[PDB]
């Protein structure tokens, strides 16, 4: 009968969505995690969730619906998006051929509208007992992360362990975010690595959030890990031919206070130092950005902020570490920064103030030349308006590399405590402890008192949003690796 | 192409090729070929309207989309398609304003009790057609011709929507030559033009027969795989009931490029039914072949992407319909295809 | 344990794959007059040029190697093309996932690198017992006819009795080769159509070969045996270019620089009365390299004749009234087999030469009420969505949509030439000659009938360079 036949149906789906997460949070209990589907409720928009593949089931024959994963689509603040989840209570949440096509369907349905994909990863790692089988679906959905990249905006969180075949789709998106305490990622699990090491030590948030790289981020809790990724969607287009959101804005016609301390933030000392955080927060709207990399190459900032309303990201050298010299992690996490926002049409604002490369054997031996000329290429290569704004030190390659006017900029305008230079105190072994020579020769745009940056960035900005640039014919470019 | 006269002769070659050909009762008639000739050289004696009047090409040769009762019925027929229509192949179609309301309604719980109990009972797709459809209301292409299958235009939440859906009052819903070649062109023209398909799957397969044989179903009939395989425009596939063999898979199957597809609890699919228990073993293995009467095993595979229950259609399928406004799909490279003729 | 053992093993595995499964198959296949898969392949592939993919392919939960399908690439006369060969004896060729993925396999390489694919089809459709999963894998090799129609070629050899998807895919692809005797198609066979409708019928009447060549224009050619049908595919691919971009073949020609014996009977072949006909054929042979053609169609419509020959090596696509069936008329089935072929042939850049000798349409009831005006439209419409040159010779009657529609100078011709004899004009009721045409430019030359193949390789040679544009847009929407 029909109805018995409606009946079923329900009972099928309390059985996949009700008793399963009943199951599945008395299993995260034992580790202090939500369940995957409190994740998903949690990112997107309240009611907006339409689930796809709930009654996907393995071939084999214990075969629960899912096998493993949550998969569909909703919102977040009003604009579409992809997500799935892993649950790991499930076969640990290692990947199966089931699972592996409902994030496969959820992929290629994001690449198809143009929308972006949020990964909530939770997995073992790949499912042993499905052979080669759980390997093809690995590198299935990591190809698909490839031709996504540049695309559609690709963002990871680990709210989990994340080892073996779970570290390459992560490690392909845009963005990976991990959660303090819950989660790992290596390679190689602790246990053959035999040697003497915890998982934490190994691949705990710490490490890839300020020694390898790999984390973009770590959220105290699995809310602030969410509540970041909502807050980077929010500067980001769906896709790389759709504009960014554009907001409105509470902005000054003239001159503030906050405007004129630019006129005293620089020191009267060249010793001394300043934070490179109080230019950003006096030109952009509201004093507010998100940072990137925040714990990773603090000599760096990577952000991204707004400037009357519209998205603009911003690469700042910080004189409060290591002088605001650039090194190897500076350069990397500097370089894939812009190389994405130009991807998706984001305008770059450089502030500079560079005093050259940190020196050392190990600089050399681990390679600043081929990891160093990235950051050099990422600038090269854009097309996105880039406007660069010269507060202090000026020399040499450091100041061809950070946004200069040969490299690309459309816009250079120099504070008067900048000093463009092939070199400081150095080469005798207020000549040059200005910007008039640059000037002199157009290398610099602008001259101007601090207190006007707010305002003449601004107008830049605007003057430039119809910008375009012709870029090469040819399959891809072949930046150093 | 309104032909509000006679139309005979090389004056019937503009008409066929343009997309719809609206003829009006009485005054109007089209033939290759006059009956005075058909009498010279056949020795039959024919009139105009036994040769080629409107009933003859709205229900026999399918030549004609719509008959107007008169000039007036002829002319604003044309007026609403229009406005459903773009004006060309790049510009968008209206967007209306909507009253559809968030909410489960009276009219989406009949659906839940619209399927009948019993196989040997049917029922009136339009009823489930008007139930998701703005105001239940729907422009229908080829009303006439072919029965056994309904194209239409409509519109959910103001925008047009094209709907092909199979239609078990009339030949069991089945799949025939012209049931095939009266959906087939409608959703090549829909794709051409932007429109997205929402197909409701009841089928049992194509016709089988002597007389479908040789008039060339297979050439014929599979005219429409090419067209949904080809179409690049959103496709919603809302499956009711049967979804046997090949009528599962031109209907707007996942594997021939839908973008949704929702069954629901009284969905079955299958190759075939009890035909099946005989080319497999030369009656209890017969209702052990109702692995098959349900949604569930193209559900585990991924084939469907929900089973819901039937009064969440419409509002699933708007749901759907909103995401998938920004599809782009990339299309082969050639000068045009090859369609079967 | 030792790598010796391990290739050991391969080759043992090689064996039974290849070796004797053959055997259990010319077993079977024998007994009822067919060849095997393989040995299909081999006729129809040069010699060694055989790459089997997929050859360890098995199902998953007897599972015999292949899963029912012999797949792979090799060339025919020296260029590259991919194929499928079901193999009927494993489950009655029936499509599971393996054999399915083998055939999506070699399409996808196809389509990859621009080869035609030719499939071998002895096959019961898709496999009931795999549910929905054997549905949708043909369904995916339908998606991927679709993708190539006008991309790749794409030949069907029907070697067997084929029902459901076996019939639903050729019929995709652009040519459908039967053999006799052996090889039938249906959406259905004759038992389920007794136990279902009531309908007592043998296969033959259901859909043997002589059904769809003649009957229903299914199938493009008939084979003596399975080598006849073999030698037609292969001479068939040697006409055409590999994909839609390279060009097609070209072979040296012996041409006579010349007027010769054989272009002067041209000037007595068109009959003193009107009454009386001649065979186009004739006319055709002596514009041809060497008065040779391979016939599309040959029994179905036989009121049109579509054929490929070649002028000074080229390919060129025949077109042309043949007044020794219906006096010549167009009808609902030489528009459709005449239609295709020009799309067919406009899609892979063959350039077409229409003779003309067209008195009218046939009348009666039947061709109005099966739509002759929706399906005979058809070829007007290929015609003029045609860019590839166009040559038209007019051999005599030239009468109102006939004249218009077989390749005038208004729907799109290059070169429209006339002989003394075509009589163009909007009926027959003088008017009875070409010069009111001629004085309009409608048509381009008036010429004797002997200068015909002159003056069609002077032209063919003269738009080779042809370019047309095209509209902008997804696609047509053609009749259908
Ligand atoms: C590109 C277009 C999209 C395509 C969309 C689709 O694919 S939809 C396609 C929908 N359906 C189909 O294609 C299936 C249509 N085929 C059939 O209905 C039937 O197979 C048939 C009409 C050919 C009848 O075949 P027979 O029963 O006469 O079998 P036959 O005597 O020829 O030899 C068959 C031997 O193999 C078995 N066999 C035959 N066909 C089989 C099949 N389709 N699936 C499983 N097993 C089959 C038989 O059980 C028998 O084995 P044993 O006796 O040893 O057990």
């Amino acid at each position: 009968s029909t109805a018995d036949r409606i009946a079923d149906l329900a009972a099928r789906h309390e059985e996949a969505v009700v008793l399963a997460e009943k199951k599945a949070a008395d299993r995260q209990h034992l580790k202090g995690k939500l369940t995957a589907r409190a994740r998903i409720d949690l990112l997107l928009d309240p009611g907006s969730f339409v689930e796809l593949d709930e009654f996907v089931r393995h071939r084999t024959v214990p075969r629960p619906y899912g096998d493993g994963v949550v998969t569909g689509h909703g919102t977040i603040d009003g604009r579409q998006v992809c997500v799935f989840s892993h649950d790991f209570t499930t076969l640990g949440g290692s990947m199966g051929e089931a699972f592996g096509s409902k994030v496969v369907k959820i992929y290629d349905f994001a690449m198809s509208v143009g929308c972006p994909v949020i990964g909530i990863n939770d997995s073992g790692g790949a499912r042993i007992q499905e052979g080669v089988m759980s390997i093809a679906y690995y590198t299935e959905l990591g190809v698909r992360n490839v031709h996504s990249s540049g695309v559609i905006p690709q963002i990871s969180l680990i709210m989990g362990p994340c080892a073996g075949g779970s570290v390459y789709s992560p490690a392909l998106t845009d963005f990976t975010v991990m959660v303090k305490d819950i989660s790992y990622m290596f390679v190689t699990g602790p246990e053959v690595v035999g040697e003497q090491v915890t998982a934490e030590q190994l691949g705990g948030p710490a490490v890839h959030a300020e020694v390898s790289g790999n984390a973009h981020y770590v959220g105290d809790d699995e809310q602030d890990a969410i509540s970041w990724v909502q807050t980077l969607l929010g500067y980001l287009p769906p896709n790389n031919l759709d504009p960014a959101p554009v907001y409105d804005h509470d902005c000054a016609p003239g001159i503030t206070e906050a405007d004129l301390a630019l006129d005293t933030v620089i020191p009267d000392s060249e010793q001394q130092v300043y934070d490179m955080a109080d230019v950003i927060t006096a030109v952009l709207d509201d004093g507010d950005y998100l940072e990137i990399h925040p714990d990773f190459a603090r000599n760096i900032i990577c952000a991204l902020g707004r400037v009357e309303g519209h998205s603009v990201a911003v690469v700042a050298n910080q004189p409060r570490h290591l002088a605001g010299v650039l090194d190897i992690d500076a350069s990397e996490k500097a370089a894939r920064f812009i190389r994405f926002c130009d991807s998706f049409n984001i305008p770059v604002l450089t502030f500079m103030d560079v005093p050259g490369y940190l020196p050392g054997v190990g600089q050399e031996h681990q390679g600043i030349i081929r990891r160093g000329i990235k950051l050099f290429y990422a600038y090269a290569e854009s097309t996105v308006p880039k406007i660069t704004v010269i507060t202090r030190k000026a020399y040499g390659g450091g100041y061809a590399v950070m946004g200069s006017r040969q490299i690309g900029a459309d816009r250079v305008m120099a504070w008067p405590t900048a000093e463009i230079a092939v070199m400081g105190a150095n080469s005798a072994v207020r000549r040059f402890g200005n910007p008039y020579e640059a000037a002199a020769h157009g290398y610099v745009d602008m001259v101007i008192s601090p207190s006007r940056t707010r305002y003449e960035v601004a107008r830049a900005l605007a003057s430039l949003r119809n910008k375009r640039q012709a870029r090469p014919a040819r399959k891809h470019g072949n930046i150093p690796l | 192409s309104l032909i509000m006269g006679p139309c005979a002769g090389g004056s019937v070659y503009s008409p066929a090729l343009t997309d719809f050909t609206v003829m009006v009762k009485d005054i109007s008639y089209m033939f290759v070929t006059g009956p005075e000739v058909v009498s010279a050289v056949m020795g039959e004696q024919v009139t105009a309207e036994q040769l080629g009047g409107p009933a003859v090409h709205a229900e026999v040769s399918g030549n004609a989309h719509y008959v107007g009762d008169d000039e007036q019925d002829a002319i604003s027929w044309v007026q609403t398609l229009l406005g459903y229509l773009p004006p060309n192949n790049l510009d968008p179609a209206p967007v209306y304003d909507h009253d559809c309301a968030p909410g489960i309604t009276e009219a989406d719980l009949a659906l839940d009790t619209v399927i009948p109990d019993s196989e040997q009972q049917v029922y009136d797709m339009a009823d489930v057609i008007t139930a998701v459809l703005d105001d239940g209301d729907y422009l229908e292409i080829h009303p006439d011709f072919a029965r056994n299958i309904i194209c239409a235009l409509g519109r959910v939440e103001g925008h047009s929507v094209a709907v092909v859906a199979n239609q078990p009052r009339h030949l069991a819903g089945v799949l025939d030559i012209d049931a095939s070649e009266k959906a087939a062109r409608f959703i090549r023209f829909c794709d051409s033009f932007n429109i997205p398909v929402l197909t409701f799957m009841d089928v049992p397969g194509y016709l089988p027969g002597v007389g479908q044989e040789h008039q060339g179903i297979i050439r014929r009939g599979i005219k429409l795989f090419y067209a949904y395989a080809e179409s690049t425009v959103p496709k919603i596939t809302v499956i009711t009931r049967k979804a046997y063999g090949g009528g599962y898979a031109v209907m707007g199957s996942r594997q021939i490029g839908a973008d949704r597809v929702m069954a629901w609890p009284t969905a079955e699919i299958a190759v075939m039914g009890a035909n099946s228990a005989v080319p497999i073993l030369h009656n209890l293995v017969d209702d052990y072949r109702r692995r098959f009467g349900n949604p569930y095993e193209a559900a585990a595979h991924g084939y469907v992407d929900m089973v819901i229950s039937p009064s969440r259609t419409r509002y699933e399928v708007a749901r759907a319909l909103a995401s998938l406004r920004n599809k782009r799909q990339a299309r082969p490279a050639r000068k045009h295809g090859n369609i079967p003729l």
